[PDB]
């Protein structure tokens, strides 16, 4: 009775094209986030989708109520019936509010005239990802904040909470990613017309290796070590180490080619392709030396295990200082 | 008649202001009927479930004295008269349906109580724990809450006939079982303030006949068959490394299903561990001859045969022992 | 053989050229008119991309007309108000407008080229 | 002039908030569906596409009205004031209501009061299946709507001819690549809810799959494979690297079968015939190859040989005579 | 002038009746359609489906919008499109349609002085073809494009091609990735019923698909296995180890090729000519290595059968070829 | 304060939103600029890129002009819906999103004078046809052309605000492209003529080249070195029946799973591309060097080879002699043509 006496006389005369103090200081703008999740990293399509609840908090003098001393939480509608700020996100492609069972949205007001306005809102932001030492590979993603159509002259952005307005990054789990860190960054972009407020937040995603060590580098590299069990094979056996080479090499193939069909499609030269490209090269030589070997034997002889015991140590040890000129190279 | 009673009842009634405010909190009881459990998306992580929604509050504001009990209204009063926002806290994604008209219950009775039931279908989040895959169990939760009402505003409780199911066979289970049920109801603290949520759990068992007879059985009958090579005479040196390099390659092509359904998780699940355990009883099976051969040939040892022919199957049946004990039962 | 035949031309004092596309469809490239004046340089004059859009140069814009017939795989063009300026090669192209559509370093398919003579 | 009028009229005093005949009879409601096409039938959603035409009739004696015309055609504007049934898919997913170029709905009014409303509907509706029989399974997917408010006690639902002839599909409205439509079965009954007791009208389409692909793709593969498995036992015992890669290149070759063989089905935690048939397969050459390492051991025309040429070409002969006698009957 | 003209919109649109059609109780109003193609994209196999993108032109007479005093055409704006009738016009084997609305929705109203309303829509819709792939990859494809009235009848509304054969252009501009289209056809046509004769549209394409990507990746692969098999006959019958594993490793090779192409081409569950080849060439390699355990058991549990089989599969071979393009082409 | 609120008011008595500016006076001169915030990802299989941009637009509309404290008006967006703003559309745009999270990404600014600036963030996906028969050694010039819808040009003509080269500006960190490096865009307008008459059309052409690298070392290498590894085996000698037959098939096989693989990479078309015709080639090498063995082993009298101790032993084959020979002329010369043909144009 009373409480809408009240809501009725603030919403009477209210002119909604006005902000707050329109001709006055800024009207200062606080946000905090809270991260509910986050999935769909896409390689391919360079972006991220994170769900977050995402509330800010402004002062209007025009809702400011007397004689109730309780905060007043309001149907979602009466945000139609109210100013609220242009936020809009630079780097996001596709987003929406969730409007199940209703829409997803909060408007809270406050005996001093303080506005609580959150909204749920599931985003795709566009990330710009180098992926040349992939799988060895660190990303940080950003999520940028901006007014449209306000300068500094209007309105100001601050992280309402200082460090500790952006909440729940920590619970994030991400099948193929760990969260090293995350910052928060408040900053105007100053241009000729004016300065435009500005809210970063950014995140810095470590690849987890341990899913390519059991899928490609271990196969790799047994397959590369049993190609050179045809240097202890006696070089009579030309059925057999013939067979053995050639048979190393389609099961690298078949290794390289079931790893361009089940990884992302990149277009571009990553770590892991130099590395499956070294070890085609390794078993391609291997193969190689055996089929010189065949030739000094035969093809000159009417015209041998001195090669073969060379190979024992040389073809073992280049492999090995590949590996270490790889491994330290891109870690 | 019944006009003039809607009118009455829709004039002077705000539906910005939630029955009781500032009182005592708005108790809301609510029910559920899952229409059928969908496919669960290990890769996206998430799942798919089609409800029917019911709540039940008072408003004392729409009591109405009449010989009638209950008025029975379709949507059109939904946008009239006040309604929780109900959220689902873990939905990725949630529709409701509109064909061939919005899918909606109101009643009202006569002393103010207000029944409003709607049907969802929801994507909700699962974070699945694969580190027992294809053995794993899981226990995917569906929370929902008021977003903006705290628990001094709104408070949920449930009915006596809380979460119902129908037909669990004309789910969309293809991979899991439904073997379990259960509801909670718990205060969750956040910026805006504390909140009543209540959650539902739904316990899933993945069926293992599909991987046993695509991957288990497979590679262990590769590994027997490369164990052939140790009962073939040694001077059969192509016969003895064509054998070996190709049980190799079938055992790399066997290893690409490992990791087909599910997402790139970083850990050692069970297949993973399977499957590379076979991949180095092959390759060392190769070893073996290539060792065996290079002894007896280019330079107990000649014996290597007679033990080998001993200890790979010994060493086998331990680790299928161990792997099967460790995951069938610890 | 993907050739570029252009016809008309010759001794004028309105005048149709054509351009017969042979060897090679050209539904999905540029198609332009060039004009080349004795010693001087290559001028573009006209264009057709795949959409239908009609690019002229200033010195012929309103004057001259691009047409393309697509069945026929042929472009025709309309030149009116002709002037001395206008006595060089015409030239017909076809690319795929490759680092800006006018110029001639763009275009590939290069038809042998056509002598009007004016007279007045 | 006067159509003008009498458009202006229908609509005075009129409460669409309030069934016709509320608290006088039962509204009843006569449906009937034209299907155009038979969409796709997705085997991993377990759902099915069907576009219809929907026509729902009924009488309102609330709309009566005199005057030269007998049909009058309704704006989808007014239409949209006017009550009408809220006739849902209970086991719908996702409908979409064409709205090209125009809101594909019509509302026809007799000067009796009675109404007619028909609209164009793409339904993808769940239909569970039981795979086990793959791919020599056949399926009747069900569509059942009824009213989601009105019990039967206030709205019932009734064909408007006879059952058989009240679901029309065109004669070319097949779009079915991997089934065949045997026919429908019409019916209605009576569905009890936490709520009342609603009518419920059910329609089920009978489909078939066509064995031919699978057997042209699938099983000759498979069955040849075998047979050169098999072929191997006509080779001389001394030649053991020309055994031994025949061994072990046809398991290779039903590795890679299964392999490909799997990609085709939707992913299912079960085992299908097909898996069954497979792993038959893989048993057979496996056995083949143990064959040999065995005839080897012995070696310093083989009985085992003899033997084997015998024994496996009729086991697997009746294995693939009760596989077919099993599902075929089925 | 421009007041003038307000006024001339205000009086046009004072005391007009959405709900009534042009000459309500006199002759059908004639609709005159034309549609410009932008591009034809997504040529589905999998789910019988094309989407293409046009622009829908039509013009109609309505006297109720004649207007005097005004040379010009008057453009209006887009909404204004709510405030008149149009036909109800829609695509009968359309599976999924919008109208584009960036910036705005795109559509167009221009009315002319003696009352003809043209009405212009963008249009992207994905209509259904279903489509006979027995030959396939050698078919040819008829996708239309039905275009009905949904509530009127013969009575009310008439249908026509404005311009007639020319009413639809664009065709020739389109480049299909795996087709070729070769004519297009416009039918005007009544759909008779009991009730009455509905006006119907249709327009039809004929779809060619293209075969240098097959040949180069499935026949000519499949055709070099398969001769590579008869190496087998032109080498000793001692040699075991040979034969066999060049027998066993080309029916590796064509299963490879089988289940490549399986997984490649689009899901069409039914026996296809592709199919057909396929299996003919692995039936081939499957007799040739078989040629060679019959000879080994002849030898051993023979130069005739070896001569015999190198002109024999050969020969045979041949013949299968000649009759399955003599069958599909 | 108030003032704020007359004038706004008291613009929009009388405006009718459903006339042109200078409707039958005059044409309605439109400036328009972009600002490319991201050339999104291209995406080959379905011919179309994505672009986020900053759309400006500006014009006169006289019915506008106001006096007042203030120089320039902001509307909002509520009120920017009832006046008359271009209805500008882009042709080759396929599924546009104007954003509006959390409000409608739109802007309407008025100066005293009436002249109107309109700025609005979109998302435009365009179709770009491709001719991929150079694949993967191809480059194109993706369009995106924009215009009036329903206005002919003979009531509203187009004009960048600026010089055409700089009135297109993109984002230093713009390219979001993993397989093309966008060298640069060119500006031009033109005219079009459809059924509905004359129509002014803005053109922006992006020019696009595609990175070789990872076609190199994934497909042209392992073939590469597969072919050099089947020509191999014509240096083992001619008594090893079986180690020349596996070696040969199983070229054969890996030369197959590479082509499979390679093909798998490249979208969906039905014309051959250069990459088709390389690995058909090397395809044929193979069945050559294989065909080749045949006919040695067809020759080979004896089947004992020559001993280190030292009976008649088998010369060398002069089929092996030359094929040692020809094998890696005719595969260097198919190379040089190949890449001089591609590489040069
Ligand atoms: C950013 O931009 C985006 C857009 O780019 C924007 O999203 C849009 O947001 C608006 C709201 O702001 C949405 O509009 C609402 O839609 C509600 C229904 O949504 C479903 O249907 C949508 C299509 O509508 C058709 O169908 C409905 C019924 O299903 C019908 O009511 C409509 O008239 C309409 O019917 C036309 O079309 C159909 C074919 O489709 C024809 O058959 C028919 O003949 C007719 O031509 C559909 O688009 C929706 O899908 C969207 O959302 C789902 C998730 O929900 C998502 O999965 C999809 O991808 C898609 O995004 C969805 O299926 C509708 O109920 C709302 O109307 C309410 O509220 C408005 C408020 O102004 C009010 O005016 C209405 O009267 C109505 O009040 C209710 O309505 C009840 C239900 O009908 C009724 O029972 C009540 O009685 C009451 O009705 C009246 O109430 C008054 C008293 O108030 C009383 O006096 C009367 O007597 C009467 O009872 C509203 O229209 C819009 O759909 C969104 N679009 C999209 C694409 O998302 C987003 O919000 C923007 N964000 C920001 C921050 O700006
Ligand atoms: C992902 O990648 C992004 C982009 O690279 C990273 O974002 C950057 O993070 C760093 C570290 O947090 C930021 O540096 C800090 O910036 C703030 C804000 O400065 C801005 O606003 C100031 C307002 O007064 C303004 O003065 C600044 O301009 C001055 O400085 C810039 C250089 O930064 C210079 O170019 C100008 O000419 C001015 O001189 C600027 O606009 C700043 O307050 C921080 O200062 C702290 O640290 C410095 C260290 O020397 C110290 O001196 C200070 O006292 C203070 O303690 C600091 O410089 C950077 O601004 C971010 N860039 C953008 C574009 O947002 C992000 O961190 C990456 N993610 C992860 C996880 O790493
Ligand atoms: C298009 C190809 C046409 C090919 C046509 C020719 C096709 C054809 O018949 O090839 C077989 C033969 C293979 O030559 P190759 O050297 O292998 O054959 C030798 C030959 O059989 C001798 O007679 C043998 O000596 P002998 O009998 O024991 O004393 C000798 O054995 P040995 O001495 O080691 O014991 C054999 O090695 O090649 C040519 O003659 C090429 C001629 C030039 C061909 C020029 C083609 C341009
Ligand atoms: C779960 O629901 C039942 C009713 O179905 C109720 O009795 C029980 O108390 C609930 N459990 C919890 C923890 O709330």
């Amino acid at each position: 009775s009373f409480v809408k006496e009240t809501v009725d006389k603030l919403l009477k005369g209210y002119d909604i094209r006005l902000r707050p103090d329109f001709g006055g200081p800024p009207v200062c703008v606080g946000m905090n986030i809270d991260i509910a999740s986050i999935d769909m990293v896409s390689e391919v399509n360079m972006d991220y989708t994170l769900t977050m609840y995402f509330q800010q908090y402004w002062r209007d003098k025009r809702l400011a109520y007397s004689g109730i001393p309780l905060n007043l939480t309001l149907d979602n509608r009466v945000a139609d019936q109210l100013w609220v700020p242009d936020t809009y996100f630079l780097n996001d492609k596709k987003s929406f509010v969730h409007g199940v069972t209703v829409k997803n949205r909060m408007i809270r007001l406050h005996p001093d005239g303080t506005v609580l306005y959150g909204l749920r809102i599931t985003t795709t932001a566009a990330c710009m990802m180098d992926l040349r030492r992939y799988p060895l590979d660190e990303q940080n993603c950003t999520l940028e904040i901006e007014s449209y159509g306000y300068t500094t002259d209007d309105i100001e952005f601050y992280w309402r909470g200082g460090d500790k307005a952006v909440t729940g990054v920590e619970r994030i789990e991400l099948p193929q990613f760990s969260i090293v860190e995350h910052r928060l960054v408040s900053r105007n972009v100053v241009f000729a017309t004016g300065a435009y407020p500005r809210l970063s937040l950014s995140f810095r995603l470590k690849r987890n290796i341990g899913y390519f060590i059991l899928q490609t580098y271990m196969p790799s590299i047994l397959i590369t070590i049993l190609s050179w069990v045809s240097f202890w094979i006696n070089y009579d056996a030309s059925a057999a180490r013939v067979a053995l080479g050639i048979t190393t090499v389609l099961t690298m193939t078949t290794i390289n080619t079931h790893l361009r069909e089940t990884l992302p499609k990149i277009p571009y030269v990553k770590a892991i392709d130099m590395y499956l490209m070294g070890c085609f090269v390794f078993v391609f030589l291997a193969l190689l030396e055996y089929a010189f070997v065949n030739y000094i034997f035969f093809g000159r002889g009417p015209q041998v295990n001195a090669i073969d015991r060379w190979s024992r140590i040389v073809f073992p040890f280049t492999f090995s200082l590949f590996n270490l000129v790889y491994w330290l190279y891109y870690v | 008649d019944v006009t003039v009673i809607l009118n009455n009842l829709l004039e002077g009634y705000d539906n910005k202001l939630r029955p009781d405010i500032g009182v005592k909190p708005t108790l809301i009881h609510t029910d559920m009927y899952v229409n059928s459990i969908g496919p669960v998306n290990a890769i996206n992580m998430e799942y798919t479930i089609d409800i029917f929604f019911a709540q039940t509050w008072y408003d004392r504001r729409l009591k109405f004295n009449s010989t009638i009990k209950v008025l029975r209204l379709n949507s059109n009063m939904v946008g009239k008269i006040w309604i929780p926002d109900t959220f689902f806290r873990n939905s990725k994604k949630a529709d409701a349906h509109w064909i061939t008209t919005p899918n909606r219950m109101l009643r009202i009775w006569n002393d103010g109580r207000v029944l409003y039931t709607l049907r969802l279908t929801i994507d909700a989040e699962c974070q699945l724990q694969l580190h027992n895959f294809p053995m794993d169990e899981h226990s995917c939760p569906l929370e929902f809450s008021s977003y903006g009402y705290p628990r001094e505003e709104i408070v949920y409780q449930w009915k006596r006939s809380s979460v119902e199911v129908g037909d669990t066979r004309s789910w969309r289970l293809y991979q899991f079982s439904f073997v379990g049920l259960r509801n909670t109801t718990e205060v969750v603290k956040t910026t805006s303030g504390d909140y009543v949520v209540m959650s539902v759990y739904f316990d899933l068992s993945r069926r293992m006949g599909y991987f046993t007879i695509q991957t288990y059985i497979p590679c262990t009958l590769i590994v027997v068959l490369s164990w052939v090579s140790f009962w073939i005479n040694k001077d059969a040196v192509p016969a003895r490394t064509s054998l070996g390099i190709t049980t190799v390659l079938t055992m790399t092509t066997l290893s690409t299903i490992a990791r087909k359904s599910l997402p790139k998780v970083s850990y050692v699940t069970a297949m993973d561990l399977f499957v590379s355990v076979c991949f180095i009883f092959v390759f060392s099976a190769l070893v073996e001859y290539g060792t065996l051969h290079y002894f007896v040939s280019n330079r107990r040892i000649a014996k290597m045969d007679s033990y080998a022919r001993i200890f790979f199957p010994t060493a086998f049946c331990l680790f299928n022992l161990v792997y099967w004990v460790s995951y069938l039962y610890l | 053989q993907v050739q570029l035949q252009e016809s008309g031309g010759g001794l004028v004092q309105s005048l149709r050229v054509s351009c017969a596309a042979s060897g090679r469809t050209f539904t999905t490239y540029i198609m332009a008119w060039f004009r080349q004046a004795p010693g001087k340089e290559r001028e573009f004059l006209a264009a057709m991309d795949q959409g239908r859009i009609q690019y002229y140069g200033d010195s012929v814009r309103g004057r001259f007309t691009i047409s393309r017939d697509y069945a026929k795989n042929s472009v025709d063009l309309q030149l009116d108000g002709l002037r001395p300026e206008d006595t060089a090669v015409y030239y017909c192209a076809a690319g795929a407008g490759f680092w800006g559509l006018r110029t001639a370093s763009s275009y590939h398919y290069w038809g042998q080229g056509t002598q009007v003579t004016v007279s007045s | 002039t006067v159509f003008t009028r009498i458009l202006d009229r229908l609509l005075d005093g009129y409460d669409n908030r309030l069934r016709p005949g509320l608290g006088e009879r039962v509204t009843e409601v006569k449906t009937d569906i034209f299907v155009t096409s038979f969409g796709p039938v997705s085997d991993h959603d377990m759902e099915y596409t069907i576009d219809v035409f929907f026509r729902q009739s009924w009488k309102d004696e609330r709309l009566k009205f005199k005057g030269p015309m007998t049909v009058l055609r309704l704006n989808n504007l007014m239409a949209s004031k006017i009550w009408t049934p809220d006739t849902f898919f209970h086991n719908g997913k996702k409908s979409v209501a064409h709205n090209m170029t125009m809101p594909n709905k019509l509302l026809r009014i007799t000067e009796d009061g009675t109404l007619l409303y028909t609209m164009r509907l793409t339904v993808r509706a769940e239909c569970p299946m039981h795979l086990e029989d793959f791919p020599m399974d056949a399926h009747a997917c069900p569509l059942k709507f009824g009213s989601y408010a009105y019990t039967r006690a206030e709205v019932v639902y009734e064909w408007t001819r006879e059952p058989a002839r009240s679901v029309v599909v065109a004669e070319d409205g097949s779009r079915l690549n991997q089934y065949d439509l045997l026919g429908q079965t019409v019916d209605s009954g009576i569905v009890q809810s936490s709520t009342g007791e609603y009518v419920v009208m059910t329609t089920h389409f009978h489909l078939k799959r066509k064995i031919g692909y699978f057997v042209i793709q699938t099983y000759l593969p498979c069955i040849m494979t075998v047979i050169l498995s098999q072929v191997s036992f006509w080779l001389n015992r001394e030649s053991v690297p020309a055994r031994t890669v025949f061994g072990v290149t046809t398991v290779l070759t039903m590795t890679t079968l299964s392999i490909s063989a799997r990609n085709s089905l939707p992913k299912v935690a079960y085992a299908t015939a097909m898996d069954w048939f497979i792993a038959v397969c893989y048993a057979f050459v496996f056995s083949a190859l143990i064959e040999f390492a065995t005839v080897n051991y012995f070696t310093k025309v083989s009985k085992i040989d003899r033997l084997s040429r015998i024994a496996f070409p009729l086991l697997f002969g009746i294995f693939n005579l009760v596989y077919w006698a099993t599902y075929l009957n089925r």
